[PDB]
Order: C-alpha cells, then sequence, then structure tokens
C-alpha cells in the first residue's frame, strides 16, 4: 500500500 | 450544485470589491468565530491510479470514493458503516458484520485509515469545531480534483476545501455561512464574513487565494 500522492505527512 | 452557486456569487462578489487593492485594510473587523466549520478534511490519500481517493473528517471518520464512484463511510465509533452507491443507494451496517460482498472495499478502507493513522498530519487539530447537529447527515467528499498548485474538495454539506501544496495554507468556504475560515503557514486559524471582507478588506495574501478559490469554484461547476 504505497500511494503516490497524500496530505501533509 | 444549488450550494456551489451560491459560494461562486459570494466569491464573485468579494474578489470584485477588490479587498486588499484598498489603503485602509482592517481584516480583523471581519471575524466571525462563530461561523467556524462543523466539518473539514483532517487528511487525505490520492491513490486513484488503482483504488480511489481516502480522507479523514475533523471527527475522526473516514470516507473513501473509490474509483467506481461508489462510497464508503466509517463514523468515529470505528464500527458502523454507510455505504453509497452509484446511484445513490445507500446501506448502514458493521465492519464487525462481515459482509461479502464488500470486504474487498472494506478492508482497503482499513489499509487508508492505517495509512493516515501512522504517517498524516491531522489538519485543524488546534481547531474545535461547531457543535452542529445530532440528527444532521455525516458530509461526504461529493467530489475533488487536483490541479498543480492545490487539491480542492467539495463535501456533500456544501463547504468547498482547498489545500495549498507549496505553503500547507488551507481555505475553507462554507456556502451556507457565506464564510471562510484560512489556515495559514504558521497553522493559525481565522473565519471571515465574506460580506464583511468586502467592507473591511483583507491582506494580500488571503485575497490571492480568495482569486484562486473562484477559479475552482468555476471548475466545480462547469464539470457538471
Amino acid at each position: 500500500f504505497d500511494p503516490p500522492l497524500h496530505s501533509t505527512a | 450544485d444549488c450550494h456551489l452557486s451560491d459560494m461562486l456569487q459570494q466569491l464573485h462578489s468579494v474578489n470584485a470589491s477588490k479587498p486588499s487593492e484598498r489603503g485602509l485594510v482592517r481584516q480583523e473587523e471581519a471575524e466571525d468565530p462563530a461561523c467556524i466549520p462543523i466539518f473539514w478534511v483532517s487528511k487525505w490519500v490520492d491513490y486513484s491510479d488503482k483504488y480511489g481517493l481516502g480522507y479523514q473528517l475533523c471527527d475522526n471518520s473516514v470516507g473513501v470514493l473509490f474509483n467506481d464512484s461508489t462510497r464508503l463511510i466509517l463514523y468515529n465509533d470505528g464500527d458502523s458503516l454507510q455505504y453509497i452507491e452509484r446511484d445513490g443507494t445507500e446501506s448502514y451496517l458493521t465492519v464487525s458484520s462481515h459482509p461479502n460482498s464488500l470486504m474487498k472495499k472494506i478492508t482497503l478502507l482499513k489499509y487508508f485509515r492505517n495509512y493516515m493513522s501512522e504517517h498524516l498530519l491531522k489538519a485543524g487539530a488546534n481547531i474545535t469545531p461547531r457543535e452542529g447537529d445530532e440528527l444532521a447527515r455525516l458530509p461526504y467528499l461529493r467530489t475533488w480534483f487536483r490541479t498543480r498548485s492545490a487539491i480542492i474538495l467539495h463535501l456533500s454539506n456544501g463547504s468547498v476545501q482547498i489545500n495549498f501544496f507549496q505553503d500547507h495554507t488551507k481555505l475553507i468556504l462554507c456556502p451556507l455561512m457565506a464564510a471562510v475560515t484560512y489556515i495559514d503557514e504558521k497553522r493559525d486559524f481565522r473565519t471571515y464574513r465574506l460580506s464583511l471582507l468586502e467592507e473591511y478588506g483583507c491582506c494580500k495574501e488571503l485575497a490571492s487565494r480568495l482569486r484562486y478559490a473562484r477559479t475552482m469554484v468555476d471548475k466545480l461547476l462547469s464539470s457538471r
């Protein structure tokens, strides 16, 4: 489960 | 898109007044913390190349808009479920009830939820939301899109949220209050009545984000 984009990690 | 028309008119109106193009600017006089949103998106995950978009709302509920335009929603008790199909058909159940038709999608929701929990920061954690109604529905993500500068998140309660990638600033627009909540780069939040910004003006940085907000709302209405 490695999403390309996301909110501020 | 009845709420979006109101938001467009509201944004068109404030931008036309040129709030930052004035000598006397007093944006504090436009503050109305009685208008803080009940709900905003505190975390999001764009995995739409494979599965869809997962998000967290400020109340700790989670949702995922899958690529097939179905929606799964986990309420903040971490157990209660709302499933919304494309045509609008909704189902209320639980994770623990173990419905076989939905296990593929439930498993995915848990992956999204886990990724957000251990990896991502909660936006507006320093904000207390407005109370709301015990009878009102949990809002869900109606639609969304990314530009090169921002993500745009449109909720079913009519609120539109814009998060800017470059400097972490965020906008929450509510057409029901005709209000905007601004989270700056220092994580400070202020809620403004839009009509009061036309009269009192605001700083250059808020005004340019209100200009950008309008373009995005145009995009939302124009995608229908």
